[PDB]
DNA sequence: TGCGAAATTCCATGACA
DNA sequence: ATTGTCATGGAATTTCGCA
DNA sequence: TGCGAAATTCCATGACA
DNA sequence: ATTGTCATGGAATTTCGCA
């Protein structure tokens, strides 16, 4: 049986809804399964409609042989089912209820879940604009697992943008404090 | 003038004019039987008024100045005068044609790594899609690997908006474009000077220089011009397509796809390549590593049977930009300062600044 | 389709499939062990398909589109099939670019005698001087003698006036221009009938047919140029200073000025040669008739290594003449009727018109 | 001493008035003294401004060593000396009422003005858009004199335009029927 | 151990406003 | 302070299949 | 009957919208 | 039914002046 490789399966699921920011209320996130390299894509719905609007642009890069996702409403229309089709890809569900991916993808989804609380804080608006950092942080993070950054296992070249301060992910009691306050 | 005409009429040798010939006077002027006929020899104080006006009847080169003058006068080594005055004319220096071709172009090596170095470029205007007019394209420069992005109008504000898309993926140590006003203006070189990455801009009016990306948008065009053929041209929707078709397209002199060379494994498209099914991913990205650094280079050709290459000190002029019509397509000679490369000098310019100038955007100055 | 393949499987020795190699069955397909590793054996009923689809993907040309193909399959003779659907793809045939030469341009007997031929064009739209904006140009071809005229647009009627002032002098055999609205009018033929002169028109978009005019239209901006730096472009008073100083300029290969070889004699202006003053009018012209007729003349210059010569049957496609953007530079493939030299042929063009064409605006259509 | 040529010297002198035609009056003749070659130009007056116009066209094709003319006003002006000076042109005038050439142009100029009383008598109005035939008809005339025509002396070769009928020039009877009718 | 044919490599040509 | 590039399809050259 | 320098010829380069 | 051209200035080559 075959080594795992770039490509092989997407991990897609939507984070939201956020607060409003440039219009923007979702994240659907893809993460490859074999490197954990995210894709992050700002939506204003979990729809069909955004999500193939947003694969559109991830597939125009690369095109995996399978997506991954659990039972949402946008994953399992028959439109998204149509735009797979066209394009070669297989689309795999995880049981209702039971949502199961990898060690390594449930982590990074994890990690993302976490940093995105973190940076919103304070600015719970201003997400749209750091999307970029944050995958190039996601990106760049060391696998304890693997030797190696989801950046090196796609390009196989180091980055220019090594993201040596390994953070603390964790919110400050200041964070904590403002953060329930905004739930207020 | 006359005191060496004078030594000559009573037959005493003045050197540069030959013994052999009869030296005379007529009509109040000192004359010589030459081979093709009788000629004035003008007092060498009278000879720089008469090449000049030789010269101005129609602005002539050495032999066809030389041929006017010849007609009237001899004197010894008139085209050395002829050569003086065409050095001096101003509106020849600045108006006639090169007649030297540039030395031969410079093979850049490939950059080492992928983003190492982009290069980048706007297409456009094109006929209008959904309200969009441009096309941002961005090359990796090792890889090949293109990006495209659909524009309003070719603007910093375009250009960063898109890189801030691309930029998601990684960032490039350096950016290189050519001197369009998207890229040389003070917000994108805040916008990357924030992000570590470095600004490099080519020769001005020089497109060879970002040759890497004009070339990509040549298969770009040529793509959606196929694709497009006896439809309206409602390219916008055709991006994304072209962007995958030509990122999966072999180069016939390297045997890879920019995919593969960003990758080193095809995704899940048409004919995947798929002989390192049985490779694990370090041993495939091992087997890139060295699929990387033995790609084909080429090398410098052979210089033209006429050209020149750039010395420090020398009298140079520019191309001028825009001509207007009927104005000079030089400007008034410059000093190089120094040769950066032998296709690159920085030169003393036409008011009193350095300017960094290909050589494609140079003549050297005539007649020294 | 099944039948060969079914004979190979059974290790029977079909022609075309080497016997060296292990022809099996695997997951419902006919496959092969070759060097570079298993690949498919498509029935040849599919093969036409997966080049097709091969091909589609960006519309590559033969190496790129194999490479596509061979990453799968393999089957006898792979590029023969590429290239069969690289010759029937439209898309590809009209807007690929060419990648011969034209061959080496022919170099035509200078006219016997002036005003055996004259070349016509217009220079301009130029800076508006006394409200004109053009030049007609007038080059007698035997001789290289230039009338100019201004006019206020590139007209028929502009024309015939300033010919009209021209014809005074004489009466030319031939008038050779390019296509020019000036100048294909109906209202110049008549002109031009009524006064026994023939019309010679050069082929479409091809100023190099002109390029006796042509090359006069340089000499006439640049000497302007030349003669309005640091003024304003006043260029109306210039001409006749620009006609008479270039009439009397000599050619450094001819050893002759236009005014020369058109009267023999050189008159009142300055520099004027004086080597036939102890001739009679007879003898100098006796003379002038020997000048004329030894004049250097330049030979057709070496084919470059990959040009193109056209063939009756050929087929051939002509260059699109404003291309719009986005749209193939190439019209549809049409056959050479007749070769009237080897750089200008008679096609059945793209309607089903006959045209009378230049090489360098043709491509052979590739692939046969 | 040496033989006669072309451009050694050009006689000139006005025709006219004339019936207008185009806004035109009269016609400067210019013949060259060697080889019989005329030129016309059509002016609305005999002034220096209208001869230096009409010359200045002339003299951008071949320059003259000599003009010569009769002490018409034109020709004895201070202007059109220094035209004639700034292009090195020496000026020759025949003595007050005692006009003359060489029996060459003599001729030549009484055939311009039967040629030209020819032609108008019919269309006296006409005559604009007949001088290039005009110059034409009198450069392809033969010399009796000299073998040959001027067309062939200034160019040394034979011309498109063969005159073959060397014309009556004579005015028939109906002719001056209508030229007696028309100064009437 | 050499042949005829196929496969691969060479490389001039031309277009990137 | 920077620098040409590379798809294309005939032709030239090498390799393959077989003996 | 040869030398050094000048004169002439060669010719690639580039522009004619 | 038509077709490139030729000024330009360094370099290559020839000729000139003298012996
Ligand atoms: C036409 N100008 C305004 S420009 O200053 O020259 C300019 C400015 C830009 O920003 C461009 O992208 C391009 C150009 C010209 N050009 C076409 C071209 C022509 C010849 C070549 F060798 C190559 Cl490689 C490309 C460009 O693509
Ligand atoms: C630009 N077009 C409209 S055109 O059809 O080509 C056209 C039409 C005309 O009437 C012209 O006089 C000229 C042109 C183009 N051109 C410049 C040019 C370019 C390359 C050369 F080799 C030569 Cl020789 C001359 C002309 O002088
Ligand atoms: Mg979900
Ligand atoms: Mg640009
Ligand atoms: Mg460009
Ligand atoms: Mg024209
Ligand atoms: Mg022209
Ligand atoms: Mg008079
Ligand atoms: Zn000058
Ligand atoms: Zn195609």
């Amino acid at each position: 049986d075959r080594p795992q490789k770039p490509f092989d399966k997407f991990f897609i699921d939507y984070i939201g809804p956020l607060p409003p920011s440039q219009g923007y209320l979702y994240v659907l996130v893809v993460v490859d399964g074999m490197t954990g390299f995210t894709w992050l894509y700002p939506t204003k719905a979990p729809s069909t409609s955004a999500t193939v609007k947003s694969l559109n642009v991830l597939t125009s890069i690369a095109i995996p042989k399978v997506i991954h996702s659990d039972q949402g409403a946008a994953f399992t229309s028959s439109t998204f089912a149509e735009w797979a089709k066209e394009r070669g890809i297989h689309l795999e569900f995880s049981t209702p209820y039971h949502p199961q991916s990898s060690g390594k993808v449930e982590r990074k989804n994890s990690d993302i879940k976490r940093l995105l609380t973190k940076l919103l804080v304070g600015r719970p608006t201003k997400w749209y604009d750091l999307l970029p950092v944050v995958q190039l942080a996601l990106n760049n993070t060391y696998s304890p697992v693997l030797k190696y950054t989801p950046h090196q296992l796609l390009f196989g070249i180091d980055s220019n943008t090594p993201f040596a301060n390994q953070d603390t992910l964790d919110l400050t009691r200041e964070e904590e404090l403002s953060l329930l306050q905004e739930i207020r | 003038l006359d005191a060496e005409l004078d030594q000559l009429l009573q037959g005493h040798y003045i050197k540069g004019y030959p013994k052999q010939y009869t030296y005379f006077l007529e009509d109040g002027k000192v004359k010589v039987s030459r081979p093709e006929g009788v000629k004035i020899i003008p007092p060498q104080s009278d000879r720089q008024k008469i090449v000049l006006q030789a010269h101005n009847l129609a602005h002539t080169g050495r032999e066809a100045t030389l041929l006017k003058i010849a007609n009237l006068y001899w004197w010894p080594n008139m085209r050395k005068d002829v050569v003086k005055q065409l050095g001096r004319c101003q509106q020849c220096l600045i108006t006639n044609a090169s007649n030297k071709a540039s030395g031969p172009i410079l093979r850049p090596d490939r950059p080492q790594k992928p983003f190492d170095k982009f290069f980048i470029d706007y297409i456009g205007p094109l006929p209008p899609s959904q309200g969009y007019l441009y096309v941002l394209v961005v090359v990796d420069g090792m890889t090949g690997f293109t990006w495209l992005y659909p524009t309003k109008a070719p603007s910093t504000s375009a250009t960063v908006k898109s890189l801030n898309v691309l930029t998601s993926i990684a960032i490039p140590k350096v950016i290189h474009s050519d001197q369009g006003a998207a890229f040389t203006s003070s917000t994108f070189a805040e916008w990357a000077k924030e992000r570590g990455i470095h600004l490099e801009f080519s020769t001005p009016y020089h497109p060879q220089s970002s040759g890497k990306v004009e070339r990509k948008n040549s298969d770009i065009k040529r793509l959606l011009t196929k694709l497009l053929v006896g439809r309206p041209t409602k390219w916008y929707d055709l991006l994304p397509v072209v962007q995958l078709a030509l990122n999966n397209t072999y180069s016939p002199v390297l045997k890879y796809t920019p995919h593969q060379l960003l990758f080193g494994i095809d995704s899940n498209t048409p004919f995947a390549n798929q002989d390192t099914l049985d490779l694990t991913r370090e041993e495939e990205l091992s087997l890139l590593q060295e699929i990387r650094t033995s790609l084909y280079h080429p090398s410098t050709p052979p210089a033209s049977s006429r050209s020149w290459s750039p010395v420090v000190g020398q009298l140079v002029q520019e191309r001028v930009a825009r001509p207007a019509s009927l104005r000079p397509r030089w400007h008034k000679p410059s000093t190089v300062l120094k040769v950066l490369n032998p296709r690159t000098v920085v030169i003393l310019d036409h008011l009193g600044n350095n300017r960094t100038v290909s050589i494609d955007n140079l003549k050297p100055t005539s007649h020294q």
